[PDB]
RNA sequence: GCGGGGUGGAGCAGCCUGGUAGCUCGUCGGGCUCAUAACCCGAAGAUCGUCGGUUCAAAUCCGGCCCCCGCUACCA
């Protein structure tokens, strides 16, 4: 009986270790908008209120998510800190450390988050906020 | 509480301990900082929950928390069993541990390294280990198909199909993953889901288990105020535990009276129950425990009442100094590099006796065609008349498995 | 694991030349019975002095393979 | 981030108390002995980690990195 076996050994191969979406930003007054927010973590697998949170946080800004889920932050800030502030929390929140994927989870409990490679399977432990 | 005792044996650094990783997340800490450099040098400890996703396909269907919504949809898995792992070590050298701790396990998974030549020492050492004492439901795993070509790791599974020929490895199936980037381990659940079922225990039996670990708990510098008590890491068999019961430790301390030696049972009450961090009230086969007891932790610090079993107080149980093994040999000693034709047994000459958990050294008295009578240095609590045992000699310096038997009273 | 030791020549007594062991963790193994195991490997006088083993005549690979005989590794061995 | 240490071939002194580099593994010469050892005397060998600073003078005192070692003792 090899076929479930070979089976096996495919699903397997298939799961080793895409670009980012531009994150396309604008302004009106003095709002930074950041028209897919949505989709960008979405492809991420993260919590909109969490990119937003920590994002938001470091900005020292306020702001909350369109309808439609489009991030307006109230400041007009340069397109450009918006990703330096960004790519950090990719970093610190979404990239394994093990390999690097970007390809995961983000589990809780108490007060341990961890992040959770699709790839690799490694757990990097981080700072619940 | 968890049900079962799955062993993890095979060669070492093939991984054992990684796989335990990518399937309970636990690590066996590596520890003594000298593991943290060498490998894992206790058998490791860890536990984890299975449950299923019902509501979608598998062998990805096989979860691990309840949480079915990682594939096909939400509906909470529903949990099957919940289990328990015993991370050997793999080197050489560590035979006389694996060996004990073989003596819990209630089935097994063969970790090769899937770039590395297949019969390696350990690897078949072990195995023939397993299909001597018993450990008759085996999965072997082909592990570090991260690293190799996609024709290696199949002319692998070739070498792998052909020895699990004329041996007694029918269709012990043979799983690759990668315990690396924890890859294919959803059908290695369904691997262990199928085939390493979890065996009845009639409970009304004489409640009796095995210890292989011990510890202090207690941390540097506490108060005498609450000062916890001396704490019994091991496996439940036969029987069960309960809070509150009174229990006895076989054969327990050897007293001094000016160069003789004088073994004898430690009484104590259960203080307490805990698997994993989680602590019970009563407890039952398949698992480790560990029990909270009354006795002065001085008693088990480092690991000393290793090899000892625990019994119901005013219990029937042996404690041996000479002993009655009917026995078989190997042709050969898989274990060595070398292949060398196993001798004989002559007289007057020292074996290690690994019963039970307990590992110990004993001399032979008689030499028969299978029954042979040895005098032993720590006495060896028989509980059963169905005492499994298995018997080795230092080859070379270094000790190996050459045959077994079964201890007669 | 990681010990490793020397054995070479060392001037003694009546004889020719003795011979030195060092390098061995003394914390971990006692010299004292594994110089009384050397001597009666060479048959010949010897004592543990300061954190080393001092045997009388050229007794090298003697010594050097009875040491792997007892368990330690053949690569953390140098005769010189 | 703390603090200990780089000295003839190996392993250790000498440095806060600046000018004298000492000790053990074999070599070479001369003694002792009838002779071998042992013991004795006389000999070979060191840019003292490096880039500089203070001084009459720096192994030694003050800073700059380069490798070396440890840190308050580990979890049912
Ligand atoms: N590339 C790759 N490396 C792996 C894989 N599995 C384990 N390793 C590596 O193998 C090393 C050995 O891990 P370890 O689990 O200690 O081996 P072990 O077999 O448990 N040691 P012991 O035999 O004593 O239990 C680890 O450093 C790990 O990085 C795998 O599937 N792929
Ligand atoms: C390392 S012993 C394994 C189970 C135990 N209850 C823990 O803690
Ligand atoms: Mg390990």
């Amino acid at each position: 009986s090899e076929k479930e076996y070979v089976e096996m050994l495919d699903r397997l191969y298939s799961k080793l270790p895409q670009s980012l979406p531009n994150m396309i930003i604008l302004n009106i007054g003095n709002t930074t908008i950041i028209r897919n927010f949505a989709e960008y973590c979405d492809r991420i697998r993260r919590e909109d209120k969490i990119c937003m949170k920590y994002l938001l946080k470091e900005l020292a800004a306020p702001g909350n998510v369109d309808d439609k889920g489009e991030l307006v932050i109230q400041g007009k800030f340069s397109s450009q800190v918006i990703n330096t502030l960004m790519e950090r929390f990719l970093k610190a929140y979404v990239e394994c450390s093990t390999c690097k994927s970007l390809d995961t989870i983000l589990k809780k409990e108490k007060k341990s988050w961890y992040i959770v490679c699709l790839a690799c399977g490694a757990q990097t432990p981080v700072k619940p906020l | 509480q968890p049900e079962v005792n799955i062993g993890v044996v095979g060669h070492v650094d093939h991984g054992k301990t990684t796989l335990v990783q990518a399937i309970t997340g636990i690590w066996t800490s590596k520890h003594s900082e000298e593991l943290k450099r060498g490998m894992t040098i206790k058998l490791g400890y860890a536990e984890t929950n299975i449950g299923v996703c019902e509501s979608c396909k598998k062998p990805e269907a096989y979860v691990t928390e309840p949480s079915c919504k990682s594939c096909g949809s939400d509906d909470e898995p529903k949990f099957l069993r919940r289990i328990s792992f015993i991370d050997a070590p793999g080197h050489e050298v560590l035979m006389a541990t694996m060996l004990s701790g073989a003596a819990l396990m209630d089935g097994a998974i063969l970790v090769v390294a899937a770039n590395e030549p297949f019969p390696q020492p350990q690897t078949r050492e072990h195995f023939v280990a397993l299909g001597i004492i018993g450990v008759k439901n085996l999965i072997i795993v082909q592990n570090k198909v991260d690293v190799v070509s996609k024709e290696e790791a199949l002319s692998q599974y070739r070498q792998i199909k052909q020895f699990t020929k004329g041996t007694w490895a029918e269709n012990v199936p043979i799983i690759p993953v990668s315990a690396l980037h924890k890859i294919n381990i959803d059908s290695l659940i369904e691997g262990i889901e199928e085939y390493i079922k979890t065996p009845y225990r009639d409970l009304s039996q004489k409640p009796v288990m095995l210890v292989i670990r011990s510890f202090d708990v207690n941390k540097p510098g506490t108060q005498f105020n609450e000062l916890k008590g001396g704490v019994i890491g091991g496996s439940i068999i036969q029987g069960l535990f309960k809070v509150d019961q009174e229990i006895k430790v076989l054969p327990g301390l050897r007293v001094e009276k000016q160069g003789k030696v004088s073994y004898e049972p430690i009484f104590t009450k259960i203080s307490s129950i805990r698997f994993g961090d989680e602590e019970f009230k009563e407890a039952k086969p398949g698992g480790l425990v560990a029990i909270g007891t009354y006795l002065d932790p001085s008693l088990t610090k480092a690991d000393n009442l290793l090899g000892s079993i625990i019994t119901l107080a005013d219990a029937e149980v042996p404690v041996l100094w000479n002993i009655r093994i009917k026995y078989n040999l190997l042709e050969r000693v898989v274990g060595a590099k070398e292949m060398l034709k196993v001798d004989p047994i002559r007289a007057k000459e020292t074996l290690m006796l690994s019963v039970g958990s307990s590992t110990t050294l004993g001399i032979v008295t008689s030499v028969k065609k299978d029954e042979i009578e040895v005098e032993l240095r720590r006495p060896v609590a028989v509980w059963s008349n169905n005492i499994r045992t298995v018997i080795s000699r230092q080859i070379a310096g270094r000790w190996r498995m050459i045959g077994w038997g079964l201890v007669e009273i | 694991e990681e010990q490793k030791i020397k054995i070479y020549v060392t001037k003694r007594r009546f004889g020719k030349l003795m011979t030195i062991i060092e390098g061995f963790d003394t914390s971990v193994i006692d010299l004292k019975e594994l110089a009384k195991k050397l001597k009666d490997i060479c048959a010949c006088g010897g004592t543990v002095k300061d954190n080393t083993i001092e045997l009388q005549g050229d007794h090298r690979k003697k010594v050097a393979e009875e040491l792997v005989k007892m368990g330690f590794s053949r690569d953390s061995i140098e005769i010189r």
